[PDB]
């Protein structure tokens, strides 16, 4: 009893417009109130609306009047929010959020959607090997790095050698290099390890179907 | 329009100490939720109606209030308690949630490992030269980061970026990357990453000569 689905991540134009969904996986969907709530990056939450798809009623905070629309398919239990005319302001995480009776405590919420109001085109990363400069690291034996640079759609996943290799990583936030991004991760192993065997960063960007992979090489 | 002002805005504490997070609104509520969010996933319900904790949560938690005043407490401080949280009201319209506190775990101090990269041949090869910085593992976020370039300090192209409170160790990482064309590159010859910790009074560096 209780799991939400919603959808996968948004790149909208200015100007235009999206529709996503939550799915309903394991209760009485018309018994109780959808909740949609917003919060933009390393930001506070904001309650826009609710909505009983029973008999289709719905609640709307003042400010995301002409903005928001709610909407829900009693066949297939799912809900459906509707943004317009999307600006830089519509660019957040949404969450659906189921309420009970009474406490009226929204209980499970969703995975989470992240949309993002932007003109720049979706460009592929970069993967440069950073290897070591003898002595230039300190104590823990060793660290390696890879840069990954200039890329618009922030999704990318880094591992190394495939998974096999995940204890004393660290991969950093993605920050924004003027229309798109740059990340970094490292990887400290100890000194016997790393020319005697083999370490890998591997890259795939969704956003462009690419997958790079750099072998670390010493220079 | 129930404004609901959280304080502290942010706080750390020692695990075993007591904690204390409060909520208030600007009018009469007849009850508040709390909501627990740890970076990168969706928030949590924690204590519903003021004192009635959820599912799952430990009894170290607990509620009250009434009117504008409530409040969250944990009798003794635990690393997993690390969070930002919420509290929310309902008994209005619009629905209004709390500006929240961020909850961090202290830890004995704990200095950086710095490493120094220099650009990759690769990246040479297209014309442009980044230099990669690792200051990782220190724990008070509190640090300084300089690049000096044959001596002279430079801010300009330089790119920063932090990670969260690594959760088996509590500690912290950060990274500085600083991107020249490779001429501005090959124009130099030293290249020095310098920070400034409390874990020393002197700064720490790490440098190479191209």
């Amino acid at each position: 009893q209780g799991q939400l689905q919603q959808s996968g991540a948004e790149l909208v134009r200015p100007g235009s417009s999206v529709k996503i969904s939550c799915k309903a996986s394991g209760y009485a969907f018309s018994s109780f109130w959808v909740n949609w709530v917003k919060q933009r990056p390393g930001q506070g939450l904001e309650w826009i609306g609710q909505i009983y798809p029973g008999d289709g009623d719905n609640k709307y905070n003042g400010k995301f009047k002409g903005k928001a629309t709610l909407t829900a398919d009693k066949s297939s239990t799912t809900a459906y929010m509707q943004l317009y005319s999307l600006t830089s302001e519509d660019s957040a995480v949404y969450f659906c959020a189921r309420s009970g009776n009474y406490p009226y405590a929204m209980d499970y919420w969703g995975q989470g959607t992240s949309v993002t109001v932007s003109s720049a085109k979706t460009t592929a990363p970069s993967v440069y090997p950073l290897a070591p400069v003898c002595g230039g690291t300190t104590g823990s034996s060793v660290t390696l790095g890879c840069l990954v640079k200039g890329y618009f759609p922030e999704p990318v996943t880094l591992t190394w050698n495939s998974g096999s290799l995940s204890s004393g990583v660290h991969t950093f936030p993605a920050v924004l290099q003027s229309g798109l991004y740059t990340l970094s991760s490292s990887v400290t192993v100890t000194s016997s390890t790393w020319p005697s065997q083999t370490i890998t960063c591997n890259v795939a960007h969704p956003a462009s179907s690419t997958k790079v992979d750099k072998k670390i090489e010493p220079r | 329009q129930i404004v609901l002002t959280q304080s502290p805005a942010i706080m750390s504490a020692f695990p075993g100490e007591k904690v204390t997070i409060t909520c208030s609104a600007t009018s009469s509520v007849n009850y508040m939720h709390w909501f627990q969010q740890k970076p990168g996933t969706s928030p949590k319900l924690w204590i519903y109606s003021s004192s009635n904790l959820a599912s799952g949560v430990p009894a170290r938690f607990s509620g009250s209030g009434s009117g504008t005043s409530y409040s969250l407490t944990i009798s003794r401080m635990e690393a997993e308690d690390a969070a930002t949280y919420y509290c929310q009201q309902r008994s209005s319209y619009p629905i209004t949630f709390g500006s929240g506190t961020k909850l961090e775990i202290k830890r004995a101090d704990a200095a950086p490992t710095v490493s120094i990269f220099p650009p990759s041949s690769e990246q040479l090869t297209s014309g442009g030269a980044s230099v990669v910085c690792f200051l990782n593992n220190f724990y008070p976020k509190d640090i300084n980061v300089k690049w000096k370039i044959d001596g002279s300090e430079r801010q300009n192209g330089v790119l920063n970026s932090w990670t969260d409170q690594d959760s088996k160790d509590s500690t912290y990482s950060m990274s500085s990357t600083l991107t020249l064309t490779k001429d501005e590159y090959e124009r130099h010859n030293s290249y020095t990453c310098e920070a400034t910790h409390k874990t020393s009074t002197s700064p720490i560096v790490k440098s190479f000569n191209r």
